[PDB]
DNA sequence: GGCCAGTGCCT
DNA sequence: TAGGCACTGGCC
């Protein structure tokens, strides 16, 4: 159900998705990326119908973080109308990302 | 003999104040020291040591001490005062002799820790000096609540101040003494701290003379300077510039930036076992933040905005633009391209140099052709550095009357070699590469206008000609009978070699030999027949083979040192030692050595015979040398036709130089005249 | 600062 | 493991 984006689709597939998107840039040599991942899926999974959650390396495509000030990975982005609502950094915990949204969605 | 020295507030090129100075009299065992107001008198007694036809010893006194008289005493006292070159001793010039094997902080102008071997103790104190009294005038200051500035140490004439000069006078009369304790350059049945001018130079070993020769024609050649051309630098300048900016513009397009891990200070661990993982990147932990702010009064808690959460790992990063002149960028682009790197740096890294960059084949049209964008931009960022923006740049090295005075060590290499810096005139770029002939336009006596006529000086380019092969052919003469010297210049060496040699192409021969002479390696060798590293070897062991005479000359020369040592060092042309490092090196050491005195006698020959003729040395005169660069010299002349009798005096001492040595092979040169260095070279 | 790995420019 | 300078990058 993880919607993976590439650097041409983003501005269509989250920007102009009407509906709360969740993205996370990430890279495949990052300790904390590899354990949010897991969790990811699980949210993608529960959440279907009321989220959508998409992924973003950052090596294959280095075009679109810059734009949002990337300065430390994971960092989830909840996009919600093109606009970016909430912001956070780090490797949350299953529970602690569960808190996150529903209180952003 | 008298040994002295002078503090005065600044370098040559700006000194205006004597402050001080102190004489050691041999002859009365006695220091006395000289104030601002004893200049006059300090001038006095030195013109009394030379009435009495006797010695003056300085430690760097041909480049600084002598020329800072003259000029201190016409802007001080109105007085003419000049010190003959015959007085005058100078035992930095005599340790560079004798301690050639050593490197030096050139007074103190190179950092002591970057030149590698051991220092000489007197002559690093001595070149330590200013700083030292430097380190104590600030503690000076700092202890009574004061502030330091530039360089207010030299300002201002103190006590401090004469302590040191005092210093430096038993300093320089220690090495004095030790330089003259070894027997090889001075006879020991002679005391040479008493005895007039003329014994001491005709007695010692003759490289004593020329060494002192050469270094006061050399610093006389750093005052003149080299006529340079600003504007011309600074439009090449702008273009370089402009080229610069737009290759990097097409790089970026073709080469995105990325990401890099950075700032990261704890180690990742494995969350599931707790194992380090020291190949991740590092990580960071924040302790503060959570996903509701702190509670503060059943009722919803208000969003912490903030984006970090206590115990929720990061890795820190960082932005990165293509860096075109960063190997590592360079390496890290190109594997991502299909690229697989063959040879490594013997510390862990592909290399990455114009030699292999030009081997390397990728699939992207665009990639591939980029490649020939990036050698393109590294040699435009050697010439911007080189021009305008390194910290050795000639446009920031360019003085007030429009010239460079480049920094010459006349005895800088073991060999007898000069050595060139600050900057470094003896590595601008041949008219044969890129940007070589604006380079090498904007040096040139035509860029320097008569002070009297307003008309620009004209250049003499005079050049020995093939001194290598020539020193060679000299030393097998007594194995061959000079065969080889008679084909050098009544045949064709080169077809001789090539014949010599295995090689298909004259010209292979011509650049075998040139790599021969100067010992280049096995590998260079083989990349003359298209091999490498193989044929090279192979080569050296065929052309000696039928050129007996070479091996006969390489196997005296072991015999001289090795029996294990015999001795570590081969006799120069002019007797000194010359230190050699490898059994191996010594043929290479041996004929070096040899083009090198050549070319100092030569140089030296050459002025002094122009000055016979009744040409002055100088802007104010009718020549000035601007350059030396080991088999070449530049000479600025006032007249196209001092600039013939130049060119044809310098073949005169070319022969003199000759026929001194008992050369078995003649020697020869060359001149060109022009208004600058791309024409005349 | 300085310190240093890698390279290139001149003979 | 030609001999000398000197430049830029990357680091503690
Ligand atoms: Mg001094």
């Amino acid at each position: 159900k993880i919607i993976h984006l590439t650097d041409d689709s983003f501005d269509t597939d989250v920007l102009k998705a009407d509906g709360a998107i969740l993205v996370d840039f990430w890279a495949e040599w990052c300790g904390p990326c590899k354990m949010i991942a897991p969790i990811l899926d699980e949210i993608a999974d529960e959440y279907q119908g009321k989220l959508t959650v998409a992924k973003l390396n950052i090596d294959q495509n280095p075009g679109t973080a810059p734009k949002y000030g990337i300065r430390g990975i994971p960092t989830l982005l909840l996009f919600k109308n093109g606009e970016v609502a909430a912001t956070k950094v780090g490797a949350l915990s299953k529970g602690q990302l569960k808190e996150f949204l529903d209180a952003n969605l | 003999m008298i040994v002295s020295d002078i503090e005065a507030n600044a370098l040559l090129e700006s000194v205006t104040k004597f402050h001080c100075g102190v004489i050691y009299d041999y002859s009365t065992a006695e220091y006395v020291s000289y104030r601002p107001s004893d200049f006059g008198a300090y001038l006095d007694a030195l013109e009394a040591e030379v009435a009495r036809g006797g010695l003056i010893v300085f430690h760097n006194g041909h480049k600084y001490d002598v020329p800072a008289l003259t000029k201190l005493a016409k802007l001080q006292l109105n007085r003419e005062f000049h010190l003959p070159r015959e007085n005058c001793i100078d035992t930095l010039v005599l340790s560079r002799l004798i301690h050639s094997n050593l490197k030096d902080t050139d007074m103190g102008l190179l950092r002591s820790g970057k030149l590698p071997g051991a220092l000489e103790a007197w002559g690093y104190r001595l070149g330590e000096m200013k700083g030292e009294y430097k380190d104590d005038f600030k503690r000076m200051l700092e202890e009574q609540g004061e502030e330091y500035v530039d360089g207010m140490e030299w300002w201002n004439f103190n006590e401090e101040m004469m302590d040191y000069n005092v210093q430096d006078v038993v300093v320089t009369k220690a090495l004095l003494e030790k330089l003259l304790s070894d027997k090889h350059y001075f006879p020991p049945e002679i005391d040479f701290t008493d005895v007039g001018y003329t014994t001491f130079w005709s007695e010692s070993l003759e490289a004593v003379d020329i060494e002192h020769r050469a270094a006061w024609l050399l610093a006389k050649q750093e005052r003149n300077g080299f006529p340079f051309d600003t504007k011309a630098i600074e439009e090449l300048y702008v273009e370089l510039a402009a080229r610069r900016s737009e290759l990097l513009r097409k790089l970026t397009e073709t080469f995105g930036s990325w990401y890099q891990p950075k700032g990261g200070t704890e180690m990742f661990c494995h969350p599931r076992t707790g194992k380090p993982l020291p190949k991740y990147p590092r990580i960071k932990t924040p302790k503060v933040g959570g996903i509701f702010k702190k509670p503060k009064n059943r009722e919803p808690c208000e969003l912490d905005t903030r984006e970090y959460v206590a115990g929720a790992p990061y890795t820190p990063v960082e932005h990165v633009v293509f860096n075109p002149s960063s190997r590592d960028h360079i390496q890290k682009k190109l594997q991502e391209a299909g690229w697989v790197p063959t040879k490594y740096t013997d510390k862990g890294a592909p290399v990455v140099d114009d030699e292999v960059l030009e081997g390397v084949r990728v699939d992207d049209p665009e990639k591939q052709a980029a490649i020939d964008l990036i050698k393109e931009y590294l040699m435009i960022q050697k010439r911007i550095g080189q021009s305008a923006e390194g910290d050795k740049a000639w446009l920031r090295y360019v003085a007030e009357d429009g010239k460079i005075h480049g920094s010459v060590n006349p005895n800088g290499a073991v060999t007898g070699r000069a050595t060139h810096a600050f900057p470094n005139l003896a590595q601008i770029p041949g008219v044969r590469s890129p940007y070589g002939e604006q380079c090498r336009a904007a040096f040139g006596a035509e860029h320097h206008l008569d002070g009297i006529t307003g008309k620009p000086w004209v250049q003499a380019g005079i050049d020995a000609s093939g001194l290598e092969l020539r020193c060679l052919a000299h030393f097998m003469a007594r194995f061959d009978n000079g065969e080889y010297a008679h084909e050098i210049l009544n045949g064709d060496i080169h077809t001789k070699n090539q014949i010599a040699a295995e090689l298909p192409t004259r010209d292979n021969a011509k650049t075998f030999i040139y790599g021969f002479l100067y010992g280049a390696g096995d590998e260079k060798i083989g990349q003359i027949v298209g091999a490498g590293k193989e044929r090279g070897k192979e080569l050296k062991k065929k052309f000696l083979e039928n050129t007996p005479a070479i091996a006969a000359l390489r196997e005296s020369i072991q015999q001289t040192l090795v029996e294990k040592w015999k001795r570590r060092w081969i006799k120069g042309l002019d007797g000194r030692k010359v230190h050699v490092r490898s059994p191996h090196a010594a043929l290479n050491t041996l004929l070096q050595s040899a083009g090198a005195l050549i070319c100092k006698l030569w140089i030296i020959k050459t002025e002094e015979m122009l000055v016979e003729k009744g040409l002055k040395h100088g802007w104010d005169g009718d020549f000035a040398y601007m350059a030396w660069v080991h088999d070449e010299i530049q000479v600025g002349c006032r007249t196209e036709e001092i600039a013939q009798v130049v060119i044809e005096t310098a073949q005169e001492a070319m022969r003199w130089v000759g026929d001194h040595w008992n050369f078995r092979c003649l020697l020869d040169t060359e001149g060109k005249m022009g208004p600058n260095w791309a024409i005349c070279h």
